[PDB]
């Protein structure tokens, strides 16, 4: 695959969390998904943040790019 | 290059097109809204000036139980109560146009 | 060349 | 004997009572107070339509017919069967073995609700399809009776409001 | 001011006097009264209310802390007092907009009396019928609410009362 | 129980919210303030944010006390050396199991390396 | 190790980030269409012969 | 002073005032052709007509799927046009609660919107992917010229009074004069 | 014997002389009462709605409510017989089934039959728990 | 651009080591939409059995809602795509026809509890039992109970349906559900149909209900009213042979 | 200040992006995001199956079904919704095949549309 920028370390922690035991290639397949996912939130909330003739980036800005893709809050 | 056409330059090409399709536009302002009421009655498009549309709306009787018991376990004609395509024969004649080219080479 | 694309 | 106690007279084929039984093995395999304002304190000191109906039907019963309802009235899965209940609910599957005798009488306590409440909403669903038309309850009715028993009140999905989110749970314990 | 917001006051003052002599009777420690504080004087230019989200969300915060101790808690964590206000915060959104969506529906085609006056159109929904669709949709209703705001609070006070006077004989007992 | 009763006696049913938070978040949500819309129903949905909260109180109260083999539930980080004496401590993972029933999702990490 | 050609490289790195997915994002329609485009290939591949024959052909000039 | 209709509001003394109504941030506000109406756009998905006579809603037109960006008054005032998340371009009249025309062929998101001083055409500009500018026909709904060349986000644009230049700027501090019959 | 299917993919019905025998052919279904399937279909509709609201809908819902029905069926199945071959399956059975449709849709149909950390986990949260005192 | 410096400095080497080796990832040929553009622009021959899929008319286009045996047709060619060369359990199809009929009845439930009120009361046999149920108002209820405890004393009778005079009152000012309805209660959640995009998009995008019927329908702006609004109270050349070409295409299209 | 890695990647991230400030709270946002979606990826996984690719690419697909049709995509790209071009274009045929109203001089600018479509006797 290519290279990528999340450390497939922090999806192991996850997995010790839940007891699960991964092999290499679901790992890598996992930390590029969810570097696909970072990516696209980061689009939807420059978006937003542009939307409103600014260049400072605010917690609701994430809030509403979560809420259009359809994404459980955050409190 | 692959293909004829290159994706990432298709917005250029569609807009030379677009050129050569539409190289006179009426540019001329107006100065209140009667002459723009004028001028979007003389660039009328038949097209385009249609009405809109409608809104969505929803004895022979002992011969046709006569029949009907008549067509009892009926494998086929019970069903009905027809395009031929012909696939078949088609698919025949490719096998014989292969067969027959096939032997033509030895 | 989108020129010989386009003729 | 369940079945007849909650009104239904009839004669049920196998696959009412197989559905019933089902339902109610998944409701047992997924199943002062500690909570109370006493607890608020750090010391403790001690202390100094269906009856009805039921009514209706009973009246209007028999000595015969009342008698076998009494005599039905006791039905249980647990009285005098620890070792079959313990066996069919898989207790060692799902939990440490041998539970004390008092949580069997609870679930004792339970099921026979659990069935006369899906017995009591199932004839009422035949009846209603019944008067629609112009025997016993069928299979399909107890699947209707069981869907309105999942349903859940409103203020459970209110935080969902406004939005595009579907609701997933838990199997409800009616 | 009211019934309602008063004896809440007057629980949690139970709660804490009885939790001093719990202390006391533990030893054979001390707590302070609640009281709010209000903002400097503050001014205005037209008729429309005052948008200052820092403030308001203090206030909030501090009503849902008032709430958690009547509740039993004691102590707390920062996180978790921050993540229920915001959901208190969408909640109260939540119920608006919803009172809004009913309020401001198209109109249907009138019927009966109202059509052989001549009426055309008519609201979809009754002045009341917004009010309960809009309660119904949020998880409540008239009887409830009434409920909890005339008894539940009151009975809570009078168990209250009964255990503050049995740890009063108690402690007199002790003593003895 | 009529609605209208219930209205009338609104002075007796006022909740602790102020009329600050109750105007800005209705304005934040659309609904012009009491001075053009009445008190009353100001009032009353104020109630039901209270009902609502103190439902949501008294659950994870319930699961604080049914806690009280032995490891934390993963996904609730949160806290310090755990407060002090026998005092009951409001924390994340009972807020977490009370409001899930609510559909809400709360979970966290609980270290970051 | 330079401090400004590492900060150089590590802001050049970053400013060109492109992320690639894992699965293709999905593209909706009505089932009306998809089943009606197909019916009508496979009629017009059973009319064609699979391109052996051109049935568009016109001869002569009209 | 701000002047009001209602007979309640005889003779009062305010310089400022509050509209109400809308759910979600607002991100466009647009004056009619003394102003008499007002159009604001917002992130809940609607637009709302605003009388500054009586200073109340008027009505609600609700054509767009997501959030919407722009909204902006023709330049006499009864048509109107708007543009969002969901890559299309939309154009009402105030007399008609649904759109008249729909503008279909961005791949992208809609950032910046312009009409032509004659009141026949738009202008429209997408970002991300697909940084053009498209110039729309109104009384068939086509697109008749795209210009090329923006590489950075696209947040304004302008027609002459002449009807016969444009103007586009970005984020990158560039903007860019275009010939709208040469398409150069 | 027991009845037995036509299996060959020849065909059955055809008055051809390509006649081939079972020993004992099971016997086609056949009604005839006068209530066919083809009206009943045009009224199951009809039974659910009065069956929730206890005709009722507008031309231009019934349309919108089959095509409903229609996606979930052709997306259900879908996803159902992918999974089933994922595990190492030669045939689609009710358990895919029943797992697609708890897991996506929160749909249960009675009457048709645990994650713990490990100790890297424990070892980070000790490591945690030991900094925080 | 001197603070860029020390946050860059900050990290230590491995993830500096890490952030640099992106340059190394060969762009975005983004070759991968060919498939989608494809998707747009001895032994078993399989093909064969799974073009079966589309010789079967739509519940849409029939008219009928799908039943066990409509389901059973679809289910093989979806099998024999994904592999299975077995097929499929005989009890597959009735399970899912009931699946099916479950689904459809949790989404018309939902829409129907926010957009109706006074539903016939628990008094027998009718009404919504142990599941969720709709509002009433103050007169409605006051005229239930007293007709509930009128029949006890018997002296009232239900209809043939088993309704009271009150209950079939409301029940006939009832009417079938619109498009209005759907939009409104489409605002509310997602009613069970977050899976299906292209339903709801259909629902929002569409015209308004009564907006065709009611074109030239207005009203005016108006200061000095309530709500400052005003409610009024070659061969056969086609231009010439163009009429008879309709007329025969018409009859052709029947 | 001890700050973990990752969030000082997030943030050079967001900088080299032309975002000249940020809030505190964005980085952990994000990183608790980021926790939540890969424990319900795998979660899935697990019950589709010692878990494979194939099984992570299928509850990927799963997921893809109700959520996250946003992003940049451009030609065909799922963005906006992921409705089809096609359909999109055949809608515009539909609705850009009448005429434009009519409106006289005397009604420019104060005609409304009808009494069923606007805010009357709201109050």
């Amino acid at each position: 695959g290519p290279k990528l920028l999340w450390n497939p370390e922090n999806v192991r922690d996850v997995a010790d969390a839940l007891g699960i035991t991964l092999s290499e290639e679901p790992l890598r397949l996992l930390a590029q998904d969810v570097e696909y996912r970072i990516g696209q939130v980061i689009v939807e909330s420059l978006r937003f943040m542009r939307a409103a003739n600014r260049t400072t980036l605010t917690v609701q800005d994430v809030s509403l790019a979560l809420r259009v893709l359809d994404v459980e809050p955050l409190y | 290059d692959h293909m004829e056409l290159d994706p990432k330059n298709i917005y250029e090409v569609e807009a030379k097109i677009l050129l050569a399709t539409y190289p006179k536009l009426d540019l001329e302002p107006t100065k209140n809204a009667e002459e723009t009421i004028a001028k979007l009655e003389k660039l009328a498009h038949p097209e385009h000036s249609h009405k809109p549309p409608e809104p969505k709306v929803r004895d022979e009787a002992l011969a046709a139980e006569q029949e009907r018991y008549m067509l009892t376990l009926d494998e086929r004609l019970s069903s009905k109560l027809w395009e031929p395509r012909f696939e078949r024969f088609k698919l025949i004649e490719n096998i014989k146009q292969e067969h027959a080219e096939k032997k033509e080479q030895e | 060349n989108l020129n010989q694309i386009v003729t | 004997q369940m079945m007849y106690v909650s009104g239904e007279t009839g004669e049920p084929s196998l696959e009412t009572t197989g559905i019933i039984e089902d339902i109610v093995r998944q409701q047992v395999i997924e199943i002062g107070l500690p909570w109370e304002p006493a607890s608020f304190y750090s010391v403790e000191v001690p202390e100094r339509q269906r009856l009805r109906k039921a009514d209706e039907r009973t009246k209007a019963m028999t000595k015969e017919e009342y008698v076998t309802w009494s005599e039905f009235r006791q039905a249980s899965f647990t009285y005098r069967k620890g070792k079959r209940f313990r066996e069919w609910a898989g207790f060692g599957l799902v939990t440490d073995s041998k539970p004390s005798d008092d949580i069997i009488d609870i679930l004792g306590f339970l099921t026979f609700e659990m069935v006369q409440t899906l017995t009591e909403e199932a004839l009422k669903i035949k009846e209603q399809e019944d008067l629609h038309r112009e025997t016993p309850v069928e299979p399909r009715h107890i699947q209707e009776a069981f869907r309105r028993l999942q349903q859940r009140p409103k203020k459970a999905r209110a935080m969902l409001n406004g939005t595009k989110l579907q609701q997933r749970t838990q199997l409800k314990l009616f | 001011s009211s019934r309602l917001t008063r004896r809440i006051d007057a629980n949690i003052r139970q709660m804490q006097e009885t939790r001093k002599l719990c202390s006391k009777i533990g030893v054979i420690i001390q707590t302070h009264p609640f009281v709010e504080a209000d903002i400097e004087p503050h001014y205005i230019s037209g008729e429309g209310p005052v948008m200052a989200g820092e403030v308001c969300r203090s206030a909030l915060q501090r009503s849902v802390a008032k709430i958690f101790y009547h509740a039993g808690f004691e102590e707390l964590q920062p996180s978790a007092l921050d993540c229920i206000t915001d959901i208190a915060s969408d909640y109260f959104q939540k119920l608006v907009r919803t009172f809004n969506v009913y309020r401001e529906a198209e109109k249907k085609p009138a019927t009966g009396a109202a059509a052989e006056r001549g009426a055309r159109f008519v609201p979809r929904f009754t002045p009341e019928e917004v009010i309960l669709h809009t309660l119904d949709e949020n998880g409540h209703d008239i009887d409830s609410l009434e409920a909890y705001a005339r008894d539940e609070v009151e009975r809570l006070g009078n168990k209250l009362a009964q255990i503050h006077e049995r740890m009063k004989g108690h402690l007199a007992d002790l003593l003895r | 129980a009529s609605l209208r009763e219930f209205l009338n006696k609104m002075d007796d049913y006022a909740p602790i919210i102020p009329d600050a938070v109750t105007n800005y978040y209705m304005t934040r949500a659309g609904l012009p303030p009491p001075p053009q819309t009445d008190i009353r129903l100001a009032r009353l949905l104020a109630l039901a944010t209270q009902k609502f909260i103190a439902d949501i109180a008294a659950d994870a109260y319930q699961y604080s006390r049914i806690r009280a083999l032995g490891i934390q539930r993963p996904g609730y980080g949160g806290g310090g050396q755990g407060g002090s004496q026998n005092r009951t401590v409001l924390t994340m993972e009972d807020l977490g199991m009370a409001v899930s029933e609510f559909g809400v999702n709360v979970k966290r990490s609980e270290f970051y390396r | 190790v330079d401090s400004d050609e590492e900060t150089a490289a590590v802001m050049s790195a970053l400013a060109n980030w492109n992320p690639q997915p894992v699965v293709p994002q999905p593209v909706f329609a009505p089932l009306k269409r998809q089943y009606q485009l197909a019916r009508l290939h496979e009629q017009l591949q059973a009319a064609t012969n699979g391109g052996r024959t051109n049935i568009f052909k016109v001869v002569g000039f009209g | 002073p701000l002047k009001s209709a209602l007979e309640n509001e005889k003779n009062l003394k305010v310089n400022n005032r509050k509209l109400i109504g809308h759910s979600g941030p607002v991100y466009g506000v647009s004056f009619s052709d003394s102003s008499k109406l007002l159009l604001s756009c917002s992130a809940d998905g609607q637009i709302r007509l605003w009388s500054l006579e009586i200073w109340a809603c008027l009505c609600i037109y609700k054509a767009h799927d997501g959030p919407v960006f722009r909204v902006l008054w023709g330049p006499h005032g009864h048509y109107f046009a708007s543009a969002g998340w969901d890559k299309t371009v939309r154009v009402f009249t105030q007399d008609h609660a649904s759109a008249v025309r729909i503008m279909v062929g961005h791949d992208t998101s809609i950032s910046a919107l312009a009409w032509h001083p004659n009141g026949t055409y738009v202008f429209s500009a997408s970002d991300e992917m697909d940084k053009s500018i498209r110039m729309w026909s109104v009384i068939t709904g086509n697109c008749v010229r795209i210009f090329t060349g923006h590489t950075h986000y696209i947040t304004a644009l302008e027609c002459a009074h002449n009807g016969k230049i444009l103007a586009s700027a970005d984020t990158g501090g560039n903007i860019f004069i275009w010939d709208i019959e040469k398409g150069t | 014997p027991q009845p037995v299917p036509n299996i060959g993919g020849a065909g059955s019905g055809r008055p051809t002389y390509t006649s081939g025998q079972p020993a004992l052919p099971k016997t086609p279904a056949f009604q005839l009462e006068g209530e066919g399937e083809r009206v009943l279909n045009k009224k199951k509709l009809d039974e659910l709605v009065r069956q929730v609201c206890g005709n009722m809908l507008t031309p231009e819902v019934e349309e919108s409510v089959l095509n409903m029905a229609d996606a979930f069926v052709d997306n259900v199945l879908h996803q159902a017989c992918r999974n089933a071959k994922e595990r190492g399956s030669k045939v689609l059975e009710i358990r895919d089934i029943q797992l697609v449709l708890e897991r996506v849709y929160n749909i249960r149909i009675p009457g048709y039959a645990k994650v713990q950390p490990n100790s890297n986990w424990i070892k980070k949260m000790s490591a945690v728990q030991a900094a925080k005192v | 651009e001197r603070r860029l410096k020390g946050e860059v400095m900050q990290l230590p080497a491995r993830d500096r080591r890490r952030i640099k080796e992106l340059a190394h990832n060969d762009f975005d040929p983004y070759d991968a939409l060919a498939n989608v553009l494809m998707e747009h622009a001895l032994k078993m021959n399989f093909d064969l059995e799974i073009r079966k899929r589309y010789a079967q008319p739509l519940a849409v286009e029939s008219g009928e809602f799908p039943d066990t045996s409509n389901i059973e047709s679809r289910m093989l060619p979806f099998c024999y795509e994904a592999g299975l060369s077995s097929g499929h359990a005989p009890d597959a199809a009735q399970f899912m026809s009931i699946a099916t009929e479950t689904f459809i009845k949790e989404v018309m439930s939902a829409i129907f509890s926010r957009t109706r009120s006074n539903g016939p009361g628990d008094s027998g046999s009718a009404g919504f039992g142990l599941g969720s149920g709709w509002i009433q108002t103050h007169r409605y209820r006051k005229q239930l109970a007293k007709e509930e405890e009128a029949f006890q004393r018997g002296e009232i009778s239900r209809d043939k349906m088993g309704l009271l005079p009150v209950e079939a009152k409301a029940a006939s000012e009832r009417g079938p559900l619109g498009m209005a309805d759907v939009r409104l209660a489409l605002e509310m959640g997602d009613c069970g149909l977050a899976g299906f995009p292209v339903i709801v998009k259909s629902v929002i995008y569409g015209w308004r209900e009564g907006e065709l019927e009611n074109w030239e329908d207005y009203t005016y702006v108006d200061p000095s009213r309530p709500d400052g609004i005003a409610i009024p109270s070659w061969e056969g050349a086609e231009p010439e042979t163009s009429d008879l070409l309709n007329a025969v295409l018409d009859s052709c299209l029947a | 200040s001890p700050r973990p890695r990752d969030a000082r990647t997030l943030e050079l991230l967001l900088t080299a992006q032309g975002v000249t400030s940020f809030e505190p709270r964005v980085s952990q946002l994000l990183l608790d995001f980021a926790y939540r979606h890969t424990a319900a990826v795998l979660s899935d996984a697990l019950h589709l199956s010692s878990i494979t690719a194939n099984a992570v690419a299928l509850a990927i697909s799963s997921r893809l079904g109700y959520q996250f049709r946003g992003g940049g995509g451009g030609y065909y790209g799922g963005g906006g919704g992921g409705a089809s071009k096609d359909w999109m274009l055949e809608l515009a045929r539909e609705r850009n095949k009448v005429a434009l109203p009519r409106v006289l001089p005397s009604e420019w600018g104060v005609r409304l549309p009808g009494e069923r479509f606007v805010l009357s006797g709201v109050s």
